[PDB]
């Protein structure tokens, strides 16, 4: 918005401007281990307690 | 007479209905006074208060 002025100067023009922002991107990375034996026995079928 | 003329002085000022208004007030001596700041509108328009 703008105010009206009464002085000798030319009237103040109404102002609408364009504001452009940028979107940042963040990446997150976590490392985890699993030993080969931990992954192997999943395929085997256990019967004895 | 002042009482006879008071309707002539207030040319429809007492007729208009009244509405509550938001403003801070203080009691100084016996006078109640309204105190406020208008800087919001002038800050919104980038004009000097």
């Amino acid at each position: 918005p703008t105010i009206a002025h009464g002085d000798g100067r030319r009237p103040s023009k109404q102002r609408t401007f364009i504001v452009v922002k940028n979107c940042h991107k963040h990446h997150i990375s976590t490392e985890m281990e699993l030993s080969m034996l931990d992954l192997e026995i999943l395929h085997s079928i256990p019967e004895t307690p | 007479s002042t009482k006879s003329d008071l309707p002539a002085v207030a040319a429809g000022v007492e007729d208009q209905p009244r509405v509550p208004i938001s403003a801070a007030v203080i009691k100084l001596g016996n006078h109640a006074v309204a105190v406020e700041s208008l800087q919001k509108m002038y800050n919104d328009t980038q004009s000097p208060y």
